[PDB]
């Protein structure tokens, strides 16, 4: 009903997501620009971790 | 037997902290039903977004395509044109060589008759000379005509170098438009093949665009709608507004859902603590309590 | 204590599946540096690939031109041979003409006279050699003058054809240097990209190690990965709050 | 705009080809033929006259205007070949240092917006050829303009450098030229004569008194300069006018 309608985008709300310039935008020949040091991930910190599980395994031969 | 109802005081506080997390856990189906029970949206924003902009794409790439093909039209007119402006050419090159040849051959003739004069002088002066060993009339004509023939040869110098300036001049124009056709092919490749390349991505966004329907996220569709259609609003409605008024609350449609989702799955996590028995342990307490006064 | 350390343990197996999924992490991560680094050098080797094409392309051009100078040095001398020989047949075809001309100036003469009638025939007799000699020289003459100036022509079309392949060669030269520069860039980049990988990896062996991880089996989706850091990172602050101290300051105790 | 011809494009290497193989047709063989035509008819008709005849002033005169005209007319043809030369090296420089069309500059010279060179309108711009820096002075228009009065009397003072009027003032005193040596009692069969001397000698006796030194002063007098065997040039001018004295004598 109601709901529905409102959850629902009707395609003619907007213009269709039209981009901007007629055309796509020029690029540099090579461009490379490789980057992405990181994916996703990120997060919690992996040094404190490393040293929770470098701790873990001097426990683990603690508890024996 | 004080001590066991110490004790089940004690656990009175887990049984309402297991009971409290059974409710949550109802309320986490609850939102994920309000998003399960209806069109997941996430999903729909997602398709509605991914469709919207693979539809402008491929408007943006059909309308450049038909601007290039209405386009293309006018250069296979300029390659007719330069084509006949290149016969042009051909008659301009020949008719050139015909006047450079005529000129070289009236030239050659033009020399060729001031040496026949030359020996019918010589031959003149011999018959002078033997005779000497009419005739100046003989050698006054001839050298009238001599005189005439180097007028006529001056006359035509000049006229040759006329020939050679026109010979040169309306040939610079017609190597203009031979370049003009040699750049037009090139261009007229490189248009075909960009055009071609332009050809190629259209038919590929609308691969992406038929990709983008029929989905199987969409055959997933008009079931959820049957799904929400057996129960139709009652309960179901005032929690559908609730979620809708935190979702706009929150202005956000994604990033939200998911750290609820996240939330109330950690939430979960730490649930059914000691639950097997509830009534028991109350009914047990309430008669030992009861035992307790007699 | 103890049993806040078997506690511990409970959660350091998460704890340590969190840091194998991290590392986990880390690694697809190296491997997707790694295989776009494989990428742009194939990218590198078909544009190295190019730049070869156009260098052998050049190579075989300014062989080209250097044959195509050396005729024209020959050509040339030989054509200044060439204006010698015409130049002599010239004179030799104005020898004959003269020749021709008083003979015949003669004959005339002697015809005129008539107007000696077995002189003037034998004179006749005599005579004609002389005028098929004058026409196969004048024919010779023509002949040669004609292939001089088609030859001249042709050669200085051909040395405006070698300069213009000069020139040409000088632009390909040009698009060789653009594409070396290009090719610099790009190796800048991967030597930029390389630095970053051997940082990541130095990170990976640091945390647990890289090779060691591997071995162990996760979906290579980078979204699913981020998904259960987050899902094992909840499970841990559940396990945190209920332990209530952190867990580093528990072992520290326990120590 | 309008119909997508663009008034002008880069050169290519296909146009370059045509660039290089179009040229102004020469006419340097025909002018020599032409010149060696025109000399040889003024020597045929030095002796072609007779010599009882008189009246050849305005043969002369026609034949020196038709020789003046050839040279106009050569001079033009060398301003027309080092103009095309000109043309040509501009038109190349200028499409060299024009950028090359790929995918949208071939656009924006169809608009106008962008202009490259055109022969034809460089050609049209090109300036009017000039006879300038050309003398028409040469030993067969020097012969022609002098035979008249060699004609009329086989010595005359026709050079008029020192003073526009005449040899001196109003009066030549320059005495006769004789065509019989006093040196060598016989005609001059090879007149020579220098540049720096401006005397002409039979060389029969002149290479004998050069034997043995390698430069001997002039005999004749009015000059004080010394000059080799290689100085010396044929002097048809002494040779017209032995044979004009000798045609003149024998009829």
């Amino acid at each position: 009903p109601i709901l529905k309608r409102t959850i629902i985008s009707k395609r003619k709300a907007p213009s269709n997501n039209e981009d901007e310039e007629i055309v796509k935008t020029p690029r540099k020949l090579v461009n490379y620009v490789p980057l992405k040091i990181f994916n996703l991930g990120d997060s919690f910190d992996d040094t404190i971790t490393t040293t929770v599980a470098k701790l873990q395994d001097l426990k683990k031969e603690i508890l024996d | 037997k004080k001590a066991k109802i110490v004790h089940l005081r004690q656990e009175s506080d887990k049984l309402r902290k297991s009971v409290e997390s059974l409710r949550d856990f109802q309320n986490k189906k609850g939102e994920i039903e309000l998003h399960s029970q209806l069109l997941p949206y996430v999903k729909v924003k997602d398709h509605k977004e991914k469709l919207n902009i693979y539809k402008e794409e491929y408007e943006r790439a059909k309308a450049n395509l038909r601007a290039i093909l209405k386009d293309k039209k006018p250069f296979a007119n300029t390659k007719k044109t330069l084509e006949n402006q290149v016969e042009e050419l051909t008659e301009k090159c020949s008719l050139k060589t015909d006047e450079f040849l005529k000129a070289k051959e009236k030239i050659n003739e033009i020399f060729e008759k001031l040496n026949t004069i030359r020996d019918e002088v010589i031959k003149k002066k011999n018959q002078n000379e033997y005779y000497r060993g009419d005739i100046d009339d003989q050698i006054q004509q001839l050298l009238l005509k001599q005189r005439h023939l180097l007028s006529k040869m001056a006359s035509s110098m000049k006229s040759l170098k006329n020939c050679q300036k026109e010979l040169i001049s309306t040939q610079i124009l017609q190597f203009e438009a031979q370049n003009m056709d040699v750049s037009m092919n090139d261009v007229i490749g490189f248009f075909n093949e960009r055009e071609a390349d332009l050809k190629s991505q259209y038919e590929d966004k609308k691969k992406f665009v038929k990709e983008a329907r029929d989905t199987p996220e969409f055959q997933s569709w008009m079931r959820e709608i049957r799904s929400y259609d057996q129960d139709t609003k009652e309960k179901l409605n005032k929690v559908a507004e609730k979620y809708e008024e935190e979702g706009n609350f929150n202005l956000s449609f994604v990033q939200d859902v998911l750290d609820k989702l996240e939330s109330e799955i950690a939430m979960v996590n730490h649930d059914e603590s000691a639950v097997t028995i509830l009534d028991q342990v109350t009914a047990e307490l309430r008669e030992l309590e009861h035992t307790v006064p007699q | 204590a103890k049993k806040l350390l078997r506690e511990l343990n409970q959660t350091s197996d998460l704890n340590e599946r969190k840091m194998l999924l991290q590392a986990k992490s880390l690694w697809i991560d190296v491997a997707h540096n790694t295989d776009a680094c494989k990428n742009l050098e194939n990218e590198i080797s078909g544009i190295q690939q190019k730049v070869d094409e156009v260098t052998e392309k050049i190579r075989n051009r300014q062989e080209k031109i250097e044959r195509y100078t050396s005729d024209g040095t020959t050509i040339e001398a030989q054509i200044d041979a060439k204006v010698i020989y015409v130049n002599e047949k010239d004179s030799e075809h104005q020898n004959a003409r003269e020749l021709l001309r008083d003979v015949k100036s003669r004959f005339e003469k002697e015809k005129s006279n008539q107007a000696l009638g077995l002189k003037i025939e034998q004179i006749a007799q005599e005579a004609q050699p002389i005028k098929e000699q004058y026409d196969s020289t004048k024919l010779a003459l023509v002949e040669a003058q004609d292939e001089l100036q088609q030859l001249k022509e042709d050669i200085n079309s051909r040395q405006s054809k070698i300069q213009k392949y000069k020139d040409d060669t000088i632009y390909y030269e040009d698009k060789k240097k653009v594409y070396l520069e290009n090719i610099k860039k790009i190796e800048v980049n991967v030597a930029a990209l390389k630095e970053g990988i051997q940082r990541q990896i130095q990170n990976a062996c640091a945390f647990c190690s890289k090779e060691r991880i591997e071995n162990v089996d996760l979906p290579d989706t980078q979204e699913e990965i981020k998904r259960e850091l987050d899902k094992v990172s909840r499970m841990i602050q559940k396990a945190e709050k209920s332990l209530g101290l952190s867990q580093e300051e528990v072992i520290a105790l326990f120590e | 705009n309008d119909n997508p011809i663009p008034k002008s494009v880069p050169l290519h290497p296909k146009s370059g080809k045509y660039f290089h193989n179009l040229h102004a047709r020469d006419l340097s063989n025909i002018y020599q033929q032409c010149y060696k035509q025109i000399d040889e008819t003024i020597n045929q008709l030095v002796d072609s006259t007779s010599p009882s005849t008189i009246g050849i002033e305005e043969q002369v005169a026609d034949i020196t205007s038709t020789y003046k005209l050839l040279s106009t007319y050569e001079s033009e043809s060398n301003s027309f070949d080092e103009h095309i030369k000109d043309l040509k090296k501009n038109f190349k420089q200028s499409s060299d240092a024009c950028p090359q069309i790929d995918l949208s500059t071939w656009d924006k010279y169809r608009t106008g917006e962008l202009t490259a060179p055109k022969l034809s309108e460089l050609y049209l711009n090109m300036p009017t050829p000039e006879p300038a820096t050309m003398v028409n002075n040469t030993d067969t228009l020097k012969i022609l303009k002098v035979l008249p009065y060699i004609w009329n009397d086989p010595t005359c003072v026709i050079p008029d450098l020192q003073n526009p009027a005449d040899e001196d003032d109003l009066q030549i005193e320059g005495g006769k030229i004789e065509l019989t040596c006093p040196i060598t009692c016989k005609p001059y069969e090879a007149p020579l004569i220098s540049r720096k001397c401006n005397h002409v000698f039979d060389r029969d006796g002149i290479q004998n008194y050069l034997q043995g030194y390698t430069t001997r002063d002039c005999p004749q007098a009015a000059c004080s300069q010394v000059v080799s065997m290689r100085d010396f040039v044929r002097d048809p001018i002494m040779e017209l006018r032995c044979k004009i004295a000798k045609m003149k004598e024998s009829q």
